[PDB]
């Protein structure tokens, strides 16, 4: 039984809140993948690969992005393989975070 | 009523549009999401979209190429904003989608048609963290072809002491453009390292939106076509310099700022680059 | 557009963590009650009657628990009318925990 | 081998039991979550369950009634541990659920059966925070039939210096119970308040478990079922005695601890109390 279950929020601004939520989505790999998250199979699938740990995340490699700066900040709390995460991050732009996950920030 | 966006004028284009010198006859490739022919204050040429599902590069569904345009040519007239080169023919290489991400190989392709289409001048405001070989092989290629390649520095601020300009910018044959403020300042997020070129302004830059709209934004995207319309001006002034000629006066005539690491050789003067 | 997304736990324990995470849930009021939460349309109900506020979540008034000493950890992060959200609180027993909400604990 | 757990000895038990006073003869009413009648170290008499979907008393699906009961009369033998008054007639009266959670009307109801059937003691090791008029007139009504009524004080340790007390415990007409460890310390986790009566050994109380087993828990559920073993030793000594003579005995005997709103009138002593 893994007790896992996500949450992820993103707005434009750099800290968690001076920068209100836009979007926010759920995320449940145990059993299997469900939520509210236009890609949980993947993003799970994503997870699973680093093992649950945000800051392992390899960008792109393969695509560009403006370079506009107008920061997102992504948040992340939950529980992994029942560890406790609660995780943030500023990306300089929305691609920018797009272009992080493969599927987690597959919004 | 036409306003002068700060940034022309920082770097002394109003000078040289004084002396006759507007970018005319100069073909300028914007390498990016499509522009918005149908505004006011532009006049594209032509261009063409390497993305397969938006094959319109006159249609901009994410804003930021139209933005960039403007500051490269918005129409000199009685209404809008004013870009460096007035009249500079503007071409849409369409390579990035409406939510502004790109392929390498879109992004390759499309300076592929730069320089088939005999572009003089390139903008590549977009960036990515890896280099790649065919990537570097195709902006060499533009050099070696004789065109003006120019791009945004990156948007990673500084790191320790490691560099964090981003591809195309981080290769040599690249001019790659950091951004300061009105100040001079470099703004808090403009990537450093050895390989930065040149400063311009990238700090609330007003410019066109889709919509015959107007706004600012900032980045170092909003610097690089301010180097890239200086460019045009002085092939404006001197048709058959080489683009060799065209980088060296644009870097030997900086008005200089701080260390190089953050500055490179500082802010471009365009007035003095065409001597 | 409700930016709504929660994510619950619990555990025995008396801090966030220093209290293994044993069960985890995830609700979704925006636009509809889902998520995995043996009572979605409630939960989301209760938030609402109280307008999302943890803190203002009656006890029972007419059911009695144990008297055993043995605390739980619940926690509750996320975004509620877009409004972000990071509860936590120990209750003295489960039955405890569960005769606060009606419903939002109903887990 | 049987061992005393330490509470047992703390409020002095062992004493009467060696003057033969055990509990014999007197009937208690564990008022919870059942009793397992199968374990080896009790004999349960008889009760009856008030908890609509769960009829058998003597399936305890919770584990915590059958703790409580241990605590009162767990058998005097060669093995587990041993009771308060090991000899005293012990009933299952289940009123909660088990996931542990009672209705009100189920509490009300056992204590109903409780009064009918003639029982002495009566033990509620359960509390909520509100109180209400059937409750107190079901409680009141007990204690007028003659009954010794006790109840855990409640977990709520301190706050600001309002009463932490629930109920029935807050009521006067009953016992309430608040927790010491060996050392004579108040546990942090115990309620205070003016309605407070007396202190008993719960922290980490060994007692009998469903299936055969044994195990420590800690609450003002595991003081109680020392002062309501505490009542059937007395009442096994001086069989008529009234409820009141045995709750003063109790609460004139004790061991003074700190101030009052943290303990009561502080330890009881059942060898003191039964003179
Ligand atoms: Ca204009
Ligand atoms: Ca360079
Ligand atoms: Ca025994
Ligand atoms: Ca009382």
């Amino acid at each position: 039984y893994a007790p896992s279950a996500l949450v992820l929020t993103v707005g434009k601004g750099v800290s968690a809140t001076t920068a209100a939520p836009e979007r926010a989505v759920t995320l449940t790999c145990a059993p299997g993948p469900s939520g509210t998250h236009p890609a949980a199979g993947s993003a799970c699938a994503d997870l699973a690969a680093v093992g649950g740990d945000l800051n392992a995340l390899t960008r792109g490699e393969d695509v560009m992005c403006p370079k506009v700066y107008d920061p997102v900040l992504l948040t992340v709390d939950g529980v992994w393989q029942g560890k406790r995460v609660s995780y943030e991050r500023v990306f300089s732009n929305e691609c920018e975070m797009n272009a992080h996950g493969s599927s987690v920030f597959a919004f | 009523a036409q306003s002068v966006p700060y940034g022309v004028s920082q770097i002394k284009a109003p000078a040289l549009h004084s002396q006759g010198y507007t970018g005319s006859n100069v073909k300028v490739a914007v390498i990016d999401s499509g522009i918005d022919s149908s505004h006011p204050d532009l006049k594209v040429a032509g261009g063409a979209s390497m993305v397969p599902s938006e094959t319109n590069p006159f249609q901009d569904n994410n804003s930021h190429g139209t933005h960039v345009a403007g500051t490269v040519a918005a129409l000199n007239n009685s209404i809008g904003v004013l870009g460096v080169a007035p009249s500079a023919s503007l071409y849409a290489v369409k390579v990035l989608g409406a939510d502004g991400s790109g392929q390498y190989s879109w992004i390759i392709n499309g300076i592929e048609w730069a320089i088939a289409n005999n572009m003089d001048v390139i903008n590549m405001s977009l960036g990515g963290p890896s280099g790649s070989a065919a990537l570097k092989a195709a902006v060499d290629k533009a050099v070696a072809s004789g065109v003006v390649v120019v791009a945004a520095a990156g948007n990673e601020g500084t790191s320790g002491s490691s560099s964090t300009v981003g591809y195309p910018g981080k290769y040599p044959s690249v001019i790659a453009v950091g951004a300061v403020d009105s100040s001079n300042q470099r703004a808090s997020f403009s990537s450093v390292g050895p390989e930065l070129d040149v400063m311009a302004p990238g700090v609330s830059i007003q410019s066109t939106l889709p919509g015959n709209k107007y706004g600012a934004y900032n980045g170092t995207s909003m610097a690089s076509p301010h180097v890239a319309g200086a460019a045009a001006l002085i092939l404006s002034k001197h048709p058959n310099w080489t683009n060799t000629q065209v980088r060296s006066s644009l870097e030997n005539t900086t008005t200089k700022l701080g260390d190089s690491f953050y500055y490179g050789k500082g802010l471009i003067n365009v007035q003095a680059a065409a001597q």
